[PDB]
């Protein structure tokens, strides 16, 4: 028996939620865009010497009717808030996701990591400082990732698990 | 009369049955005309041969991508997209025919057939028709769907056209 964590990947359309997840799970990157409705993955990992089972929920970038979004926020233990560094609207959308999670969880202290994805691209529109300051305002880590080059991918998910573990200590 | 169009549905190429639709041209003429013309193929492109790429049992069956064949494509008779014509009609229950979209004013060719009342889509998706005959075929199509909409067999519009 090992610890198990329910992680949820949220963010606007096309920011790379699935590409980050598939890189973690399958160690490959696809340029193709297959929009997500909902997909679930499981992976056994060792993080800080502690072996754990990650249950990862990959969500849709488009909202449906909230009652099922409140569902996975209700049951999720930690959340990746993903935006793309070349999509300013996706960065602006971040606060909506955090607000929704805090509302469902009735807490300002929910395990979360802000993820700035597509850090390989030269079309950047969101400054790193903007994201760092946002993460500071929320009290959460910020991780820059590229699902294409695998930069920061393990770091983003493993840091989220560390945040859950730290929250469980309080 | 409002136009009636038909789809002959196939499952991995084998005929399943015919679904016919009344198109509410009296209320939504531009949206009705788009679907009618794409069903006849008269502009040189349209639904024939395309698939229902997303089937969610108890919710809806979605199709209409004849350009990319993967659920990302869309082409109307007016260009890549056209505006939401009106939101008069509501998603009141099974059989409602409505436009898929990526947000306001992004109608192309993709559409969905409701298998339940879906009121949360009212005012966001333009309703323009209803199943007239063959609702049992739409119900048979749901067996091939799943909670995230992925289909287990190729559900296609083997033939389509206009009856009146
Ligand atoms: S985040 C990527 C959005 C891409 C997009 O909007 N594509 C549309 C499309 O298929 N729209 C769907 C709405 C939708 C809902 C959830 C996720 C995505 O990706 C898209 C649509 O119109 N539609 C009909 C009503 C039901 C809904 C659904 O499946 O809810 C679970 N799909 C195409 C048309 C370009
Ligand atoms: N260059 C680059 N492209 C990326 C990166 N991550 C994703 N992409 C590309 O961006 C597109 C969208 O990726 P995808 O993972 O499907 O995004 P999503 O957030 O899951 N979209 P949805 O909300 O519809 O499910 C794809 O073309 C994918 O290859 C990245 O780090 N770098
Ligand atoms: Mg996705």
């Amino acid at each position: 028996s090992m610890t198990e964590y329910k992680l949820v990947v949220v963010g606007a359309c096309g920011v790379g939620k699935s590409a980050l997840t598939i890189q973690l799970i399958q160690n490959h990157f696809v340029d193709e865009y297959d929009p997500t409705i909902e997909d679930s993955y499981r992976k056994q990992v060792v993080i800080d010497g502690e072996t754990s089972l990650l249950d990862i929920l990959d969500t849709a970038g488009q909202e449906e009717y909230s009652a099922m979004r409140d569902q996975y926020m209700r049951t999720g233990e930690g959340f990746l808030l993903v935006f793309a560094i070349n999509n300013t609207k996706s960065f602006e959308d971040i606060h909506h996701y955090r607000e929704q999670i805090k509302r469902v969880k009735d807490s300002e202290d929910v395990p979360m990591v802000l993820v700035g994805n597509k850090s390989d691209l030269p079309s950047r529109t969101v400054d790193t400082k903007q994201a760092q300051d946002l993460a500071r305002s929320y009290g959460i880590p910020f991780i820059e990732t590229s699902a294409k080059t695998r930069q920061g991918v393990d770091d983003a998910f493993y840091t989220l698990v560390r945040e859950i573990r730290k929250h469980k200590e309080k | 009369v409002n136009p009636t169009v038909f789809f002959d549905i196939a499952v991995d190429g084998e005929p399943l049955g015919r679904v016919s639709f009344e198109l509410f041209a009296d209320k939504v003429p531009k949206t009705a005309e788009n679907f009618r013309a794409l069903s006849t193929g008269e502009k040189g492109f349209g639904y024939k041969g395309s698939s229902f790429h997303r089937i969610i049992p108890g919710f809806m069956c979605q199709g209409g991508d004849f350009t990319r064949h993967n659920g990302t494509g869309g082409k109307s008779i007016y260009g890549e997209k056209f505006e939401d014509e009106n939101f008069i009609l509501k998603h009141t229950g099974p059989g409602i025919l409505s436009m898929a979209n990526a947000g306001p004013n992004t109608n192309g060719s993709q559409f969905f057939i409701c298998t339940a009342k879906t009121e949360w889509l009212d005012g966001k998706h333009v309703v323009f028709g209803k199943v007239k005959e063959g609702m049992n075929i739409v119900e048979a199509m749901e067996r091939f769907g799943s909670r995230n909409g992925k289909t287990s067999k190729k559900i296609t519009i083997a033939d389509c056209g206009q009856l009146e």
